[PDB]
């Protein structure tokens, strides 16, 4: 039986969300690609380059018009007529708009596509702009994080394929399943927060006992993600577990909320 | 059209122009153009970075302690290397010395990245240039088993396995949804593996896709997550506690045990899967030992990496050697100094930036990042480029030079430097590898060589992982637990004005971050990244960079199918987000 | 010395007496004694449970809701099966019906246990009766690869792999520290595998030791941990949330993905490693299709298991059939009723317990657990048993009978019941398996047969895991998420006085828990567990249990080396902590 | 290079601690047995039985007198002159005392060996007694839990081998590294406990959001172990994560502290 077509495009980005996806432990990214979806366009992985890649793009969005999922990593820059990000000699935004027009639904992978991420931090030299400020006539599912958790990304895909529906979202378009609660609402160091047991300098006795990172700048109290429950890399760790406060990396504007080490 | 001579090449832009945009199976955005003559030989090559973000501008005004987290996001492929360069730079500026365990753990983070990144590049990025995936459908499973078993002790080699892999591919393509294999170059005459080698390689592609997710568990233990782990100025935040109450809150014996388990499995996979496959690609594609030499027999550069003596970045400390060779004189490995204004400079006469004088180069402490999109007299228009004009500005990538020389960086560069410095392990590895291929040492100075050296380096780094792990455990046994220095954490303790350099060897080559701090804030932050060197545009002298040189003189069987161009470009492992930042 | 006849056997305690204490490669504590005649053939066999804890006594006065947690600790090998029987029993007493997903998840818990337990028994417990580990050092790695590839598609078969395994074993043994291999039976003439089959088997022993840890990740997801997962009266505690805020706090899509990945790997390991190894043991040990028949051609018992219709424990619901055969009449599979006082009864005339009348058997609702260590004359002292006195009390195991018949339970019993009730899958599997061995159907009624049936059950259970997972996902797709019924959670809702039976098929056979509740507390809790049946002592008629019968008439090559005894006892997979509770 | 000799004996027990040991993910139990220790006696796994197993036992404790670690699972019953647990026709306690006399140190695996566990729960019909009430002249490391966590068991072994010392212990002889803190001091549902956000009945809306299990009888606040940090089965879960309160299974007397569902 045919697999659901997926078109994955890349604007201004660092490719972290792509790398996160291939880390998926269950289902393995191999099995997602071979058995669950048809990954029909992807600059990172595809054999074809140049004019052969353009032909793939055109053929897929034409033959499966209205029927593919569009995954977007990165964002379009509005500076310099869009030519801060060039694909096939034209602004990236033209590729984004063409891809969007034929999509049944759009997944905005990562904080770049969802909100802006690092390139949109002050002073935003390229006028990098999130997808939902350019594409205003289509469902956008925001999957923020820098990058999002690997098994979150694959769980969202398996949900769409198994249940044949989009995940339910919050008012910001984030899947409720993984972004309904704050990091700090499921953090295993909350005991220490509640007791006033804080790391005050790196590698102090508090740090060696796993005390709370709030005084070292942890932004878990204002950050919605699954890092403190699902965790990272097949459950091995998350930022806080390995001794660094949450940066707030799933939240809009997190680079410009002051120093990561300040309250 | 024009023709001029540089670096032993004849740069001639007469004749048919080919455009490859987008380059795929790379990180980020690249455009490549060439001219080919009547003989289908490339006479001109043009490297263009088609993206820019401006991290150097974004870092101005930030707290130096935060800088690592911003610059880590230069790249999610070489994730962690910019964080390392950043903490090094800030520590250099302020005068911070980290505890030995923090240094060892940073070395572990870097070696882990070398293993992971090299492995994924080999299979997922470069592999389909060499392995004809559709041809694997024609293989005989028993002959595939026999081939694999002749090359390796690796367990997973049964005829039934190769049949199962083949049937999975057969099923994948049976509905006409070829996915990443659609409209590929399958059948091109430069595909030389027999069907059995193709099926062996394709099985390994899938095993590597699965296995690479494990390697980065080491990043998750020490750095919280991968991609994009966490770091600190002053060491690492992963406090250690082996034998005291509350070890459940820290790096404890169970966490270290997980790390050791990953190191052993990583070495095993690299040594028994990637290494024999690289050699096999060499055995079947020996003519590519004479294609794509580029600058690799003239100018190569390493900064060096992996300081084994904590806080000592000198020659006696760095386990991966630094040095430069110019003019093809490999008997003269020259010392590199990243503070010397006459050494590393970047030019922008052929890049989309403004300088007060674009005919001169600027050392990164004098760097300027003032974007200026000005493609000039293109074929087409500024928002619809048919042909870049390489006689003017054609790239978002700056042009780095070393003492005015155009250099190649990366695994082949490092291998040459370490070999010619007399590093015993490197000399042994290279000699054994080239002996197995029956090729001269010069055969490494090539597109094939870049791939062989990258596999070599994955093996090297997997061995070094164990060495670093053992060093860490030795300290812990001696009661040496410290992972951070905090006496200069607070801004009031810093110099009012100071500057520093952080450097290392990323998977793709020599990386440096130059930072100036004033009044507690970043005043200047300039990055020169390995793909900036290799994918460089031209300089005022017309000197071409590593990619343009390596493409020169290349034969194409079928002009419309850029397989040879892709093979050479992919052999450098381009990271375009890195190159432009 | 005396002789008497029972069940076709001549029980004769003349001749040399042999003692095997401890029995190893079992769970818990067993002693076995035999007499052998002048032809070194066993003419008397004595099964003794050498431990007791008293969970039936400890359970009195507990809250019924807590019972599962106590009785789970009957056994950490068959971990979870006593928890399942407990919640079934309490739910049957009170009159609680659980939601469909709870039933499905319970079936997944049980199938997971079948897979895990049967795999570990095959390799780690019974394996070294059939595989001469030291003989593996003589194997040719290439011939080993050839053998493995002829039997299976399993990937891990390279000559290099088998050399590496062999070399690991060589290095292990070389220093004289043979660990679990020390003072073994190696070289005994009943070891019949060629060296290459011994090396294949040993390699798989190590692969199974590694892989078994993964299977129980399913128990961790639904049950919190393994060993000894958690359960509730009323369903399961693992609440589900797929698509709502706070799914991170529940069984969500990522958790279910983990479960699916484990199920696939579990099927693949069992089907391509365990199944071929079991058939190979059969091929090389065909005479053991005629040894250890015991009661398997006379009397076998299953209660049935895996209700597919939630809260229905009838014949149309149970996926694993129940029934009894007696007097060797397999054409009449009889229905079993666990409430009927004339059916299941336990005797203690030959066990260390007091009854008011030790000549009568007590149904479990009339059960008594009043320990009485009274060995009589044992040719030593009460604290030094040199020879058990099997004419009197000789075990901590009670003697269960069904309508006064001594029965065998477990995989072979179950296979025979399903086969003779006309279960199509079972008929086809059994016929195909015995056809492949070129043995008659009767060959299954043997020590070899018990091993074959156990492996085929692991395959069956791995298939059912997928079926049950798909059933759960179908309910989730339809918006049916419920995992607990709590209408009768509060003791004020219960009958003042009620009783219930919880039954299932544990890996070793038919399991029942009989519970009586009064005034909110357990008044009586009696367990009859599969090894209680199989390892039973004699009854007032002198009838022998399954172990004693299977040992009868067995030739020993070397009296002092009890390999034949171990082979047959281990084929039943003895769990002595279960047997005695 | 010789491996440290280990003698593993079993009294009254259910074998859960042995099963836990073989679940180890890192190091694999395979590698522990082949490369880290010499597991020279173990009823569950050893080839030899009966007289052959007695010969192994006698030879090892004699040859390696003063130099082996003794691992004990389960406990001795003092009732019926010790014959509620019989080994080679004699009370288990005799084998225990013989093995103890030659050991350099003793590991008491599990709540059975440490304290008593289920057989010692009221009314303790067999007079099951923990090892430290019988063996009084040897270092005993208590590793409690029913069973202890697999990777905790293997971490303790690796520590002893790598560091050539016993773990430092609390006043009850439990390794500080894994028993220094309470389950509730590192529980990811502590946010909910602090907020008074509790499951009140199974599968209620609170349960489906991962709320605190205190009102369902969770004994995490008085239980010391690593379950909420290290977690179980290669970090996959622990009791509370899958919706059941902690039973208190690492603590002396936990079976008799009232119903698991009461306060
Ligand atoms: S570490 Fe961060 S998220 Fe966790 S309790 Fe402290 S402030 Fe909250
Ligand atoms: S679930 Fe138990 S351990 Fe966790 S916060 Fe609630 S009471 Fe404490
Ligand atoms: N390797 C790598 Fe990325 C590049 N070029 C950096 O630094
Ligand atoms: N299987 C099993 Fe254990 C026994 N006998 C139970 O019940
Ligand atoms: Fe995965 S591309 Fe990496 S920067 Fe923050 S989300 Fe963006
Ligand atoms: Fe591992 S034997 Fe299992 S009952 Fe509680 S610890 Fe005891
Ligand atoms: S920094 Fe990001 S990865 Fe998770 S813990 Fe905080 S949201
Ligand atoms: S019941 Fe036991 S397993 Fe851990 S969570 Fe509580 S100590
Ligand atoms: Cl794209
Ligand atoms: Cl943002
Ligand atoms: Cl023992
Ligand atoms: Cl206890
Ligand atoms: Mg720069
Ligand atoms: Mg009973
Ligand atoms: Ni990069
Ligand atoms: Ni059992």
């Amino acid at each position: 039986k045919p697999r659901i077509p997926v078109v994955w495009i890349h604007g201004l980005e660092c490719t972290c969300c792509t790398e996160s996806f291939i880390r998926s432990a269950h289902p393995l990214a191999k099995d997602v690609i071979l058995s669950l979806i048809s990954l029909d366009y992807d600059d990172t992985l595809m054999a074809a380059a140049g004019t052969q890649a353009e032909e793939v793009f055109e053929d897929i969005i034409t033959q499966y018009n209205g029927k593919y999922i569009l995954a977007v990593e990165g964002n379009p820059p509005l500076g310099e007529q869009g030519m801060f990000c060039i694909s096939s000699g034209r602004p990236f935004i033209e590729k984004l708009k063409r891809a969007a027009a034929g999509a049944s639904a759009i997944i905005a992978w990562g904080t770049c596509a969802s909100w802006g991420c690092v390139q949109a931090a002050r002073p935003n030299p390229t006028q990098a702009t999130p997808i939902d400020k350019v594409i205003t006539d289509k469902p956008i599912i925001k999957v923020p994080g820098c990058p999002p958790i690997p098994d979150v990304m694959s769980a969202i895909i398996t949900y769409m394929v198994t249940f044949d529906r989009l995940p339910d979202v919050d008012r910001m378009g984030r899947p409720l399943m993984f972004y309904g609660q704050r990091i700090h609402d499921k953090c295993y160091r909350r005991a220490h927060f509640d007791a006033g047991e804080f790391v005050q300098s790196w590698d102090d006795d508090a740090a060696r006992k796993g005390y709370c990172l709030y005084k070292m700048g942890c932004k878990g109290p204002t950050t919605y993600n699954a890092c403190s429950s699902t965790r990272w890399n097949d459950g091995v760790s998350f930022p806080i577990q390995s001794g660094h406060g949450c940066l707030g990396c799933a939240e809009n504007g997190f680079w410009d909320r002051g120093s990561f080490y300040s309250r | 059209s024009t023709q001029y001579e540089t670096q032993g090449y004849t740069i001639n832009n007469a004749g048919r122009r080919l455009v490859v945009d987008p380059i795929t199976r790379i990180e980020g955005h690249m455009r490549c153009e060439v001219n080919i003559n009547d003989q289908n030989v490339i006479t001109n090559a043009v490297s263009c970075g088609t993206m820019f973000r401006g991290l150097e501008i974004i870092l101005q005004g930030r707290d130096p302690r935060d800088a690592w987290a911003f610059v880590e996001r230069i790249c999610g492929v070489c994730t962690g290397v910019h964080a390392l360069a950043s903490v090094y730079a800030i520590e250099d500026a302020i005068g911070i010395k980290v505890p030995d365990n923090a240094n060892i753990i940073r070395n572990i983070m870097l070696a882990t990245l070398w293993c992971h990144d090299h492995l994924v590049h080999f299979y997922q990025l470069a592999g389909m240039d060499w392995i004809d995936v559709l041809d694997a459908l024609k293989a005989d499973p028993r002959k595939t088993s026999e081939l694999a078993q002749s090359l390796s002790s690796w367990p997973k080699s049964s005829p039934g396995y190769f049949f199962d892999v083949q049937n999975r591919l057969k099923k994948f393509v049976e509905g006409g949804q070829l996915g990443i294999f659609r409209n590929g170059y399958w059948g091109h005459p430069q595909y030389k593996l027999p069907p059995e080698a193709n099926l062996m390689g394709f099985a390994h592609y899938l095993e590597a896709l699965d296995f690479q997710r494990e390697i980065v568990k080491i990043h998750a233990v020490f750095g919280g997550k991968n991609p994009h782990p966490n770091w600190i100025v002053g060491g690492m935040p992963c406090a250690i506690n082996i034998d005291e109450s509350g070890a459940v809150g820290a790096v404890n014996m169970e966490r270290l045990n997980l790390v050791q388990s990953i190191i052993t499995r990583t070495a095993d996979f690299i040594n028994n899967v990637m290494i024999p496959d690289a050699l096999a690609i060499g055995q079947f594609n020996k003519p590519w030992s004479e294609i794509g030499t580029g600058l690799s027999d003239k100018c190569v550069l390493s900064y060096g990496a992996f300081p084994d003596i904590a806080n000592d970045f000198g020659e006696k400390s760095l386990l991966m050697p630094g040095g430069a060779v110019i003019n093809g004189d490999f008997n003269n490995v020259l010392p590199v100094d990243l503070v010397d204004p006459q050494q590393v400079q970047e030019f922008v006469d052929h890049a989309w930036y403004r300088y007060p004088n674009d005919q001169v180069g600027r050392h990164p402490f004098d760097g300027i990042t003032d974007p200026w999109y000005n493609p000039g007299d293109v074929k087409g228009s500024d928002t619809n480029i048919q042909q870049l004009n390489e006689q003017e500005r054609y790239s978002w990538i700056k042009a780095p030079r070393w003492r005015g020389n155009a250099m190649e960086v990366g695994p082949l560069a490092r291998t040459l430097i370490a070999y010619h410095k007399g590093d015993a392990a490197t000399v042994e590895s290279v000699d054994r590898m080239m002996s197995a291929l029956n090729l001269p040492l010069s055969g490494i100075q090539s597109t094939l060589g870049r791939i062989l050296c990258r596999a070599h380096e994955a093996q090297w780094a997997a061995g070094k992982l164990q060495y670093f792990f053992d060093k860490l455990m030795t300290n812990l046994k001696n009661g040496n637990l410290a992972t951070a220095s905090t006496e200069k954490w607070e801004p009031a303790t810093w110099p009012t004005e100071c500057r520093g350099v952080g450097f290392t060897e990323a998977p793709r080559g020599a990386l440096g971050h130059w930072a100036a701090i004033r009044d507690g804030k970043i005043d200047l932050y300039q990055c020169v990244v390995p793909t900036t060197w290799n994918a460089s545009p031209r300089d005022p002298k017309g000197q071409i960079g590593a990619y343009e040189a390596a493409l020169m003189n290349t034969k194409m069987a079928i002009p419309e199918q850029p397989l040879e161009i892709l093979r050479t470009l992919h052999s450098f492992d381009p990271c375009l987000a890195c190159s432009t930042h």
